[PDB]
Parts: structure tokens; sequence; C-alpha cells
């Protein structure tokens, strides 16, 4: 429990990477805020 | 050979029971010579599967018009391509097309008119309130009863 | 996926002459065609990928048109296409493969695709998509 | 140089010929896939093809081809080269070049007992016609059983007590009659044979 | 299948380059805790190789290199920036896992631990903070031999040849679980299947334990004339290769999909087959026999599975000892296939030492070859 | 009479009908398992994996 | 009757596969069609030379 908070901010970018890595540029399609579709792209790229 | 193509024992298992044991004990030259009923059921299955399933009646009524010149099988492919639209309008929601493929129904029973159940399509236009196509239908459906005054 | 829902409304029955084959229960060129017509390349190009077997170097000049930012092939591709449709493609018995060379290769003005052009709007996006704002000699003037 | 024998099985689209130890097949219709078999040291004295037993032998061996010597019973499976499984071909010919396995499925010995003639039932159970006036029988499984082997040889004319007969009392009023020919009946399950002297 | 079916190696002097057409194209060129190691390590020579680790990163053109120096470099294709790794603790490193699901973080096996490196995707200085590496480490797991984590990125196991038990770790609540069994040897090396439901573990003895990542369970092969010395999993996971030190053998070993409720067990065949045989053969060639067979050291496969792998190592009978690349064409549905491809071969007087492919290449695969010369060569295989 | 006359002399189409297929397969050309590298369900293995464990 | 010459002498003779249309018993003609086949004057249409 003193540690599970890190855990959740590395099962976070986990689940995000695990959607970005089975729809892939299918992405580009997803209506979303236009700073949340430029998050998604930094998760496309691997720079988190 | 048609309905051994398409899946027969699909084709057979919509019919009437009292009609599925008939085919049983109907002979190929009871089928030929004396019947009506089971070819035409037959054919009326094969048809409503194209309708339930969702597929387009023209690609079998075309098939049907080389193969089943007895009288000529067109007023029946005509009177399921009027069923089809009447069936299709029960679900479409977008009034004005609605109103298309009544009024394109319509102009398929328009044809037939001396052959059609015009009792039962004009209640099933009740059904979807088309009261337009019950005056035009049972007015073209006197015409050619007597075309001589 | 809206396109080709369309085309069960658009070509309910398969029609004699159309070319290449199809994708999916429907016919290459219409699917290629009415993405583009709905302004979506990638679906575009998803017929083209599905498709590259029959399709071939339409592929490879689908792509270079997809890689320029204005809907160009470059002059060195726009007229080999030139040099193939009026070889190939201006009398041929499937429109919508008339109407997609006469747009990516911007050639036969003369023609109207009037068996896939709808409406004025149709004939508007033809002709919008052929104009040029160039002066290279090598477009010979009955395609500028 | 010393041995040569000749036939046909129609329902491969072959002919066959053995020379001495060796056998050589070929289509009758315009003598063309002509393949041969080495895999013996022994004179052939009988061939026969047969419709493999279902859940047997994998899908690929849709035949077997059956040889005897003076001392075994060499069992090969048939195949076909890239029968595909498509559609929208029509019926053109047995031309996917036919192929036996290296391997033997089975082997069993004669008894000393000289084979002449070799054939089946439509139903995979293959007959052998011996010198002895006997008819034989190939048994054959797919598991070994505890008291039954894959494969064995069984004999339908010597009686299942004349181990009780004295045999000095067969070499004096026996006189060998040779099954030359066996023939089989799968319209009602009967089979025939037929011997040198015409029994 | 055997070596009895390959093609011949090319002649004495050429490079392969890559694979087209199913042909391979040619050119002119393109214990103590330290022997514990040397005992168990995937580099064909690590006591004497300057490469002693390769590893790419699951999903993108970065990889990772560990050096006889134990630097581990970090190199990608959109950096000329290359990071060097050196922690206080790093020494002999004998594997590399980077973690999936991540740009950011690489795992690294050492003599006393386990070091997690996090790197900075954007940032890739040239030698990153000793703050930006997590280290973990149990008593009697030393050294460390190899790495694995689970394809769902939430956790990763170590392996280490004195410890009866599996150590898997999370690295974000960071917990250490111990998987004991009761004798046999310790872990020499681990894989994960695919789905990341199964795990082979091999041990020193001849005797590997397979273990199942849902109630983590453990299923016993012990029917072995050596040690169980390296294997890998189809695409699937429902088909696993193997090969054992003094068997010239592949060996293939099915599982089958839980179609089926209410147990907790790793469900392999009861019976593994055999499918490609290593012999000791001759080949002819233009440049007269070449000699070929010995023992598979490393097996590699594609991740579209149509393309294995096998770092032979020759017998003292044949080509003086040295390792060899044979490279098969496979096939895993419906039957499983093991046919030829052909025989890579590098520089004139290389050996291979390590290979890997390539996780994310849309061309057929890319077959990375670490050499003796020191030198990394990387081949794509096109389909 | 005498035998048939010999052929123009030639080089042979004759092909091998036995193809040399190198896996073995006899104990898989009828449908079966039979040796290799086998899993450990024995009672008796088991029991030593409670007791001593090799 | 009908003879024709043969060079050589006759190492094999036999048969090529049977063609057979099946017959279609069914509860009504299962006592009407013959378990014997028809004489080939019947069949010559369905059933080549």
């Amino acid at each position: 429990y003193k540690t599970l908070r890190f855990a959740f901010r590395a099962s976070l970018k986990t689940a995000i990477y695990r959607i970005t890595t089975t729809f892939g540029e299918h992405l580009n399609a997803v209506q979303a805020s236009a700073e949340h579709q430029k998050r998604l792209q930094q998760f496309l790229e691997f720079k988190e | 050979k048609l309905l051994c193509e398409h899946q027969f024992t699909i084709i057979v298992a919509e019919l009437q029971k009292e009609l599925q044991e008939q085919l049983k004990i109907t002979t190929f030259k009871d089928l030929v010579i004396r019947d009506k009923e089971l070819t035409g059921a037959l054919i009326a299955s094969l048809i409503n599967c194209y309708i339930r399933d969702n597929a387009a009646v023209d690609g079998i009524s075309l098939h049907l018009q080389d193969i089943c010149p007895l009288l000529y099988s067109t007023d029946d492919a005509i009177c399921s391509k009027a069923n089809e639209l009447l069936q299709r309008s029960r679900q479409v929601q977008n009034k004005t097309e609605k109103e298309r493929m009544l009024r394109e129904s319509l102009k398929e029973y328009q044809k037939i008119s001396n052959q059609v159940d015009l009792s039962n399509v004009c209640a099933q236009y009740r059904q979807v309130r088309f009261y337009e196509g019950v005056v035009e239908l049972s007015l073209t459906a006197a015409e050619k009863k007597d075309p001589q005054g | 996926q809206l396109v080709r829902s369309f085309l069960n409304i658009k070509l309910p029955a398969p029609l004699p002459g159309l070319q290449d084959g199809e994708v999916e229960g429907h016919p290459v060129w219409a699917l290629i065609y009415y993405c583009m017509r709905c302004g979506d390349l990638l679906a575009a190009s998803q017929v083209v990928n599905r498709a590259q077997h029959q399709l071939g170097e339409f592929k490879t000049w689908f792509q270079e048109y997809m890689n320029s930012k204005d809907r160009r092939l470059s002059p060195a591709t726009e007229n080999k296409l030139r040099l193939h449709y009026r070889r190939a493609l201006r009398n041929n018995t499937d429109p919508y493969k008339r109407a997609v060379y006469c747009i990516i290769g911007r050639c036969d003005v003369t023609d109207n695709q009037s068996e896939v052009a709808d409406k004025t709007e149709d004939y508007l996006w033809l002709k919008l998509n052929q104009v040029c704002f160039d002066d290279d000699g090598t477009s010979s003037p009955q395609d500028r | 140089q010393c041995n040569c024998m000749m036939g046909v099985f129609p329902p491969i689209s072959r002919a066959w010929l053995t020379i001495d130890s060796d056998i050589f097949m070929w289509n009758y219709e315009d003598g063309g896939d002509l393949a041969y078999f080495d895999g013996l040291s022994e004179t052939i004295l009988a061939v026969g093809l047969v419709k493999p037993k279902a859940g047997i032998f994998q899908p690929h061996v849709r035949h077997l081809l059956v040889l005897a010597t003076p001392v075994d019973i060499v069992i090969l499976g048939l195949s076909y080269a890239n029968l595909q499984t498509g559609s929208g071909v029509l019926n053109d010919s047995l031309s996917g070049g036919m192929q036996l396995l290296p391997d033997p499925l089975y082997s069993l010995p004669t008894d000393n007992t000289y084979l002449l003639t070799i054939t089946s039932t439509d139903n995979g159970r293959i007959f052998l016609a011996g010198k002895d006036g006997c008819l034989y029988e190939v048994a054959y499984q797919a598991e070994a059983g505890w008291f039954s082997q894959r494969c064995r040889k069984i004999n339908h004319s010597k009686s299942s007590l004349s181990f009780l007969v004295p045999s000095l009392l067969q070499f004096t009023f026996s006189e060998d009659d040779p099954i030359l020919q066996i023939a089989i009946d799968n319209s009602r399950n009967i089979l025939y044979t037929r011997s040198e002297k015409g029994v | 299948c055997s070596l009895g079916l390959f093609p011949p190696p090319p002649p004495r002097g050429q490079v392969t380059l890559y694979e087209h057409n199913n042909e391979l194209v040619t050119g002119s060129s393109y214990l103590r805790s330290e022997d514990l190691i040397a005992e168990f390590a995937q580099v064909t020579n690590w006591s004497s190789c300057c490469l002693r680790v390769f590893a790419w990163h699951p999903h993108t053109n970065k990889f990772a290199v560990a050096l006889l120096d134990d630097s581990v470099r970090v190199y990608n294709a959109s950096s000329t920036i290359v990071p060097s790794l050196k922690h206080r603790l790093q020494r002999n490193v004998a594997s590399l896992a980077w973690k999936p699901l991540s740009a950011s973080v690489l795992a690294v096996a050492c003599q006393s631990c386990i070091l997690i490196w996090t790197l900075d995707p954007t940032s890739l200085s040239t030698r990153p903070s000793s703050g930006c590496a997590q280290v973990l480490s149990h008593p009697g797991h030393t050294p460390v031999t190899s790495l694995a984590w689970a394809p769902s990125g939430g956790r990763l196991l170590s392996a280490s040849p004195v410890d009866a038990a599996i150590r898997v770790w999370d690295v974000s609540t960071e917990t250490c679980v111990p998987l004991p069994w009761f004798r046999g040897g310790g872990v020499t090396n681990l894989l994960w299947s695919p789905d990341g439901s199964k795990i082979l573990a091999t041990t020193p003895s001849a005797v590997f334990r397979v273990w199942e990542a849902q109630m983590w369970t453990c299923e016993r092969w012990p029917t072995l004339s050596g040690r169980c010395q390296t294997g890998c999993w189809s695409p699937d996971g429902s088909r696993l290769l193997f090969t054992v030190l003094g068997e010239p053998l592949i060996y293939s070993l099915s599982f089958p999909e839980r179609c089926g409720e209410g147990k907790g067990c790793v469900g392999g065949a009861k019976s593994a087959t055999i499918v490609a045989d290593l012999s000791e053969t001759t080949i002819q060639t233009p440049d007269g026999e070449e000699r070929l067979g010995g023992e598979a050291h490393s097996m590699v496969w594609d991740p579209s599975g149509e393309r294995l792998a096998v770092l032979m190592k020759g017998k003292p009978r044949v080509q003086d000892g040295k390792p060899v690349i044979l490279l098969f064409r496979t096939r895993n549905s419906p039957v499983f296939e093991l046919l030829p491809c052909g025989i890579i071969q590098g520089e004139p007087g290389a050996q291979p030492q390590l290979i890997t492919f390539h996780p994310s290449f849309n061309k057929g695969a890319l077959l990375s070859v670490g050499w003796s010369t020191g030198r990394i060569a990387h081949i794509p295989l096109y389909f | 009479t005498p035998t048939q006359p010999g052929s123009t002399p030639r080089i042979s189409t004759m092909r091998p009908l036995a193809t040399a297929y190198k896996a073995s397969t006899s104990d898989y050309q009828v449908i079966s398992d039979r040796q290799t590298p086998k899993k450990d369900e024995s009672l008796v293995s088991k029991a030593m994996e409670y007791m001593f464990g090799w | 009757q009908m003879t024709a010459g043969v060079d050589g002498h006759s190492w094999a003779l036999s048969a090529i596969d049977e063609l057979k249309v099946d017959k279609i018993i069914t509860p009504l003609n299962k006592d009407h069609i013959p378990i014997t086949d028809s004489p080939v004057v019947v069949q010559q249409h369905m059933l080549p030379p």
C-alpha cells in the first residue's frame, strides 16, 4: 500500500499503451480534444 | 437445383408443416402433373429468406424468370418485389424515404393488379397508413378487370 | 464502412462492365470513388491496399498522389497516367475506373463522368479536382 | 533373369510390371508417369492394390501396394501429388503424380508358404492365395493391443483343430493344389477361390 | 527434416546480405559467479566476446547492447546520441530485457543485482544519472543469469542457477515473490509465451519446468539425456521448441487452449515430437565438401512465425568447432513444419556469437547478428 | 519366335516411385504417438518431489 | 459376337471402373425400383461406352 501509487501510475501508462498498440493509426479517427489527440500521439510515437 | 444450391433444408423448414409432410408423399410426377402449392410455397420460402436475411430479391427473381416459364413467373417476382419494398417500409424511419419505398412498392403492384390479393395488400397499406396506395391500387385493380367499360 | 453500406443502396445489383473485381462484396473502383467523393483518401487507400494484386502500379501512383499536399502526382507520373489513360481507359467498360483516373491524372476535361457524377456538385467536384494553376508545357491543352 | 509378371490397376490409372525382385508402374493410357521401387532383395511372387481401412492411416494414404516374396509380405502406402481442396475444376485425370512412402507400413513372413495372388474387399480386408491350397488374410489395426499386433497374417483353409493331426497323415494324402485365383463379392459379402486342379 | 535437406553454404568469402523470394542473396561485404554466467550465457563465447548481450525494444527501432567493459549502451534510429549506462553495482552483465508498453524502461542482469534503468525517451543523454537506476536484489539470487517481462507489462521474472526459486517481481509496488520448487537444480533461463499465460524455466540438470501465469502452477519434464539448453515459443504460444545438450535434435511440444474450466494445470501434451535433426553431415559445394552438425545453442523465431533462426555450435570434428546460423522456413497451422531456407554467413574469419529477430519490422523479418569481430549486422528476410 | 526388339538408345526418363522423405514418420503414418521426452505424470516421482526432489 | 487380332500374348486383360447411377430409393418407390441394373439400351445416355 506504501508503493501502490507508483503501481497506479505504471498501470495507467501500460493501459494507455495497450490501446495504442492494438488500434494504432486508426486512433487518428477518434473524436477527442485536440490536446488529448496530441497526448495520444505521444503514446503512439513511444515518448512516455 | 436452385433450391439445392440455396441450402435446401433451410427453405423447407420455413414452410407450413402440413406442406413439410406433403413434400414427403408427393412424387415427382405428382409435383409436375398435379401440384401447385408445394412449388409456389418453395419459391415463396426462397424469397422470404432473401427478404428476412436482407438480400435484394431482384437477384433471385431474374433467375426464376429464366428457369420457370410455366405461366411466366414474372408476376410472382413482381409481387415479391412489391412485398420486399412494403416490408422494408415497416422498418424505414426516414419519412420521405418510407413515402419513396411505398410509391415504389405501389408501382410494382400497379403492373400485376389483375392477380393481386387487393384485400391483403390494402390492409397491409393500412398497417403502414399508406391510404394513398389504397386509392391508387384499388382503382388500378378495377381499370383492368373491365378495360372495355 | 459508410461507403460499403451506401453501395448496398446505389449498387443493389452487379453492373455488367465493371473491372478488376470486388472487395467484401462490392466493386473495387466504386469503393475507391465514393471514398474519394467523401474526401477520405485513407478509406480509399484501404481499398487500394486490399486490391493491390489487381491494381498494380495504380497503388504506387495513388501513394504518390497521397504524399503531395495538393492532390498531385509529379508531372513525371501525372503524364505516365495521361499516356496510360489515352491508350487503355478512355474507352473502358467501367466508368468508376474512368472517373478515378480523370481526377488523379487531371485528364479528359472533355469527359463529364455522367455515369458516376449524379448532380451539379459532382460536376463541380470533378472539374475542381481537374484544375491546375500551373504552366507546364508538358500539360497538353486538351487536358489543361 | 528368372521371373516376370505384368498387370493393371484400374482405380489408380496405372499398369504394373515386375522383373525378378523389382516393380515398375506407368499410366496405361499414354506411357506416362513411369516410376519404380527398389526396396527389396528377394523375388516378387505376387502383387496387389488395396483400398485402405479408414481411421488407421493418415488421409494422404488413399491406396496401399502389397507385395509378396518366398519369405515376406510387404505393405507400402500410396499417395498423390498436389490435389488441393478447392472447387471450380473439371474431372480431368489422375495426373496428381503418384508416390509411394519409403517406410514399409507393415511386413509379415510367409511361413515359407509361396503366395501367388492378392486382392481385397471394399472394406479393406486383404486376402492372399497360397500354393498350399490355402486362403490367407491380413488382419490389421492402428494401435498394438495387449493381445493383438498392429498387423498379422491369418489362414482360412487350415481348420483350427488341425494341429491335433500328425503331419505324417498330411504328407501321405495331400498333393499341392495351388489357389491361382480369389474373387470377391462386395455386393453380398461372399468370397470365392479357384485352384490349379479347378476346385 | 534434417541438415540433409539444406542448400550448400555460400563459397568461403561471400556474406549473406538478405533473404528475398526465399533465396539467400550474397555479396563480398556489408564455478564462481563469473564462470557460472559463462556456463549459461546466451552469447556462444560470453567470457571473451566484446559483446555480452543485445536486445531490441519490443515495439520500436531502439536497442540496447551490453559490452565486455560492463557498459550497457542504448541506440535509436532517431538519435545520434548514445546513452552510456554504468552503475556502482553493474558487473558481469548476463541479460537485458526492455519493458513492453513503455518507451522508457530497461532491465539489466548483473553479478549481484538487477538494475532497472529509467530512460527519458526524448532526452537520451550520453550518461544518465545513477538515480535513474532502480536496484532489485534478494539473498541467494546472485549471480542473475536471465530476465523476462510479461507481455502485458505488469510483471518481471529473474533466473539464478544457485536458487531453486524463480523470482517474480512487481517493479512498481517493489515486491519479490519466489516460486520455490522442491529440489532439482536452480533456474538457468526463462521464457514467457506471447499470450503471457505460459512460462518455460530451464535448470543445470536434465529437467525443465513449465509454469502457468494465472494460478501459478508447475508441470515437469525430467526425461532428457542432458540439460535443456535453449528453446522458443510460437507466436500463439501453442507450440514450444527445445534442444538438449549432447542431443542433435530440435524437439516440439504442444499446449492446447483452455476450452474447459476449474483446474490450474499447465496442460502440455504427454510427449514431445522430433521435427529437425542436426547430425554430423556432409554437403557438397564448389569449394569441395563442407561438413555440418553439432548442438543448437540458441533458437529465435520471427514475430510472424514464418522464420526460425538456429545458432548451432559444431563439435571438435566439424568446421573446427565453429558456430553456424541455420535458417528454417516455419509453419504453425494446421501442421507444424521446419523447412530449410539456408545458411547465414558473415565476414571472412568471423563467428556468429548471438542472434535475435526484430519485434516490429513491416517487411517479413529482420535478423540481428552479433559477430566475433565485435560487429553487428541486420539481415532482412523479405516476405 | 524371338523376344521384343530394343529401343533406340536414349537417356532414361524413369523416376523413383518412393520419395526420399527426410522425416522419420512410419509411427505417425498410422494415427499414433510413440517415443520422445515426456511429461512426469507418475505417483512415484510425485512422491519423490514430496520426500527428496530429483 | 466379334473378334480382333492382338499383337503378342495377352499378359493382362481388365475392365476400367464403372460409372453407376445411384437409384433414388425413397419411402414411396422402394418396392418399385429393380435391385438389378437396367440393360445398356436403358442407360446409354447417362453411361459412356
